[PDB]
RNA sequence: AUUUGUGGGUGGUGGUGCAU
């Protein structure tokens, strides 16, 4: 049970967050990062009811002083809530420039986003609406090399769903750099995508989707190289079976005449 | 007279506004005057204390240690080219010809 | 130890009739 002064002063500083959107934060926030319960303090202050501005100030001020895991931790959990309720509250599930913000500071911080921020999303199966939107932030602004091939392999080694395929989609986009280790996990999920012919699968006999074929279609494009001649051969069988017409033929064609890591 | 009645409106949402700005402002200030000492003694006194993380962590070092990539743009199609050259080829015979005229 | 010299992408958190 906390005290009644510190109850006092994290509802002060709640009502100041949610009733500030413009001006100068308290010295309540701005020590309260100074702190090592900076979870308990959020936790009494009930973040959930500040406003957007006033978020968007918040996690930069956490990415900018507070640590790796702590900062990590409160944004996922945070971020996760605000994405959640502004999606809620948007009847055409839309965000807020003051949420954008946050999101692109919690993007660039390398550890809050793939493992804290973006791993919650995922697990959390945000909506295709939601998928849609983080895809084109990130391609607004995409994270370092690192994180995003980090995220890449993620998604690839997590099953086909919508918010995976949507991160695969949008980091085929942006065209980060691609491993062998990378390659041989976007060939994985290829081929998790295709069907096999003793043990089938709901996911490899499923049919994909329009998000899913424009991915594989700009995974053609360009990473042909970063897959040998039996990852090509294998794209290319995928292409025939669990491909498409219209995106279809240039995938097979791009896994037959693609270069060999 | 509407558009007196207009302004006056708006004047009196303007300073309802701003009269909630400065209620705003001096919350704000008492907060950090006493809620912020009251809070920092509060947690000075008291205390408040992985698959994916693994495969990310691989992901990272086998990006580092190699890579292959490509990023090959789409290919056009040879007669958009070839228009577009053409008018490459146009604008620099009338800069040209500009040239020429001085 | 994130940043620089050099290249480089760049419009639709678009409006939009109509059928469903």
């Amino acid at each position: 049970a906390l005290p009644e002064k510190v109850i006092k002063a994290y509802t002060t500083v709640g009502s100041i967050l949610k009733t500030w959107t413009h001006g100068k934060l308290p010295k309540l926030f701005k020590v309260i990062p100074s702190l090592r319960n900076w979870q308990d303090v959020i936790y009494v202050t009930n973040p959930e009811e500040w406003s957007p501005h006033v978020v968007y100030e918040a996690t930069k001020l956490f990415v900018s002083n507070l640590t790796a895991k702590e900062s990590q931790k409160f944004i996922n959990l945070i971020l996760l809530e605000r994405f959640r309720d502004n999606i809620e509250t948007s009847e055409d599930h839309s965000l807020n420039y003051h949420i954008y913000r946050a999101v692109k500071k919690s993007l660039y911080k390398p550890s809050a986003f793939f493992k804290g921020f973006l791993f919650p999303l995922v697990e959390t199966g945000c909506n295709v609406r939601e998928a849609t939107i983080a895809g084109s932030v990130l391609a607004k602004v995409s994270v370092p090399a690192l994180h995003s091939s980090a995220a890449l392999s993620y998604l690839l080694r997590l099953p086909f769903s919508p918010p995976t395929t949507v991160f695969i989609k949008i980091l085929l986009d942006k065209k980060y750099a691609l491993p062998y280790q990378t390659v041989d996990d976007c060939v994985y999920y290829f081929m998790r995508f295709r069907i096999l012919d003793g043990s089938n699968g709901e996911d490899a006999t499923r049919v994909l989707p329009v998000i899913w074929h424009k991915a594989f279609l700009t995974f053609a494009q360009r990473y042909k190289n970063d897959i040998t001649q039996d990852q090509r051969d294998f794209l290319l069988e995928t292409v025939r079976q669990r491909g498409h017409k219209d995106i279809g033929p240039e995938i097979r064609r791009e896994l037959l005449a693609g270069a060999s890591r | 007279k509407k558009t007196k009645a207009e302004v006056m409106k708006e004047v009196i949402a303007k300073s309802k506004f701003y009269k909630q700005e400065r209620q705003k402002a001096q919350g704000i200030m008492e907060d950090q005057i006493d809620n912020l000492d009251d809070n920092f003694e509060d947690v000075m006194s008291e205390l408040m204390m992985t698959d994916l993380d693994k495969e990310y962590d691989i992901k990272v070092k086998e990006l580092q240690l190699d890579k292959r990539a490509a990023p090959s743009d789409r290919t056009k199609t040879e007669e958009e080219k070839n228009a577009e050259a053409e008018e490459k080829k146009r604008e620099l015979e009338q800069q040209r010809l500009d040239r020429m005229n001085g």
